[PDB]
């Protein structure tokens, strides 16, 4: 039973390597945004944080 | 050197360019990067070297130098 | 966190408006009786000015 | 549940060891047991006699 639930935590394993992957390349993104958004939109015109 | 995955990855974490980060200052708050932004950071480190990191070893990154400290 | 989640949103759209609107003002509000001298010192401002 | 599982593994193959040391004692206690089935039935042989 024991040997499955490790075998469960390979499969759980590969599925956090993709989400991690995810994760790093959104932020690639969001820094380009950021950057260009400093533009005085992001101040209160586009974070609308409400 | 090997050191050059680091201090890229930093940056494109941060938005910093490589030569921005100085040993002495800290993420938390010298650098901008909230709880998010640190956790972000240390887990694209994680990805980069195909490694792990306990989230106890994980917390003591909070300074520039410790990402390469624990990494060679 | 119930109570602080229903109450966190018109917090925050009340906190937007605040701050649009004293940043169009040169003094920067901070409490319901500063608002109130604020009026009073607009009221004499306009009938100087008429 | 990664180190719990390796923990488990450890006590698992503790109580593991211990059993293989009582199955040992077993085939002991069975060779035992053949041995005394024997002088049983040496002793009825004997009354007999």
């Amino acid at each position: 039973e024991m040997e499955n639930v490790q075998k469960k935590l390979r499969k759980l394993e590969r599925d956090y390597y993709q989400i991690r992957e995810q994760v790093v390349s959104a932020k690639a993104g969001w820094c380009a945004v950021m950057r260009m958004v400093k533009d005085n939109g992001v101040e209160r015109r586009l974070h609308r944080r409400e | 050197t090997i050191e050059e995955r680091v201090k890229k990855i930093i940056g494109e974490q941060l938005g910093v360019k490589q030569e921005e980060v100085t040993n002495n200052a800290s993420f938390v708050e010298d650098l901008g990067a909230d709880s998010l932004d640190t956790v972000e950071l240390v887990m694209a480190l994680e990805e980069e070297f195909d490694t792990e990191i306990p989230d106890e070893e994980a917390e003591k990154i909070t300074t520039v130098q410790a990402a390469i400290d624990y990494i060679n | 966190i119930q109570s602080l989640t229903a109450r966190a949103p018109v917090w925050l759209a009340a906190q937007d408006t605040l701050n649009q609107l004293c940043e169009q003002s040169g003094e920067t509000l901070a409490s319901s009786n500063d608002v109130t001298e604020y009026m009073q010192q607009l009221l004499e401002r306009e009938r100087e000015a008429t | 549940s990664h180190k719990q599982l390796a923990t488990e593994q450890y006590r698992h193959v503790e109580m593991a060891r211990e059993l293989a040391e009582q199955s040992g004692a077993s085939s002991d206690l069975e060779t035992d047991h053949q041995a005394a089935s024997d002088h049983l039935n040496l002793v009825q042989t004997a009354m007999r006699q």
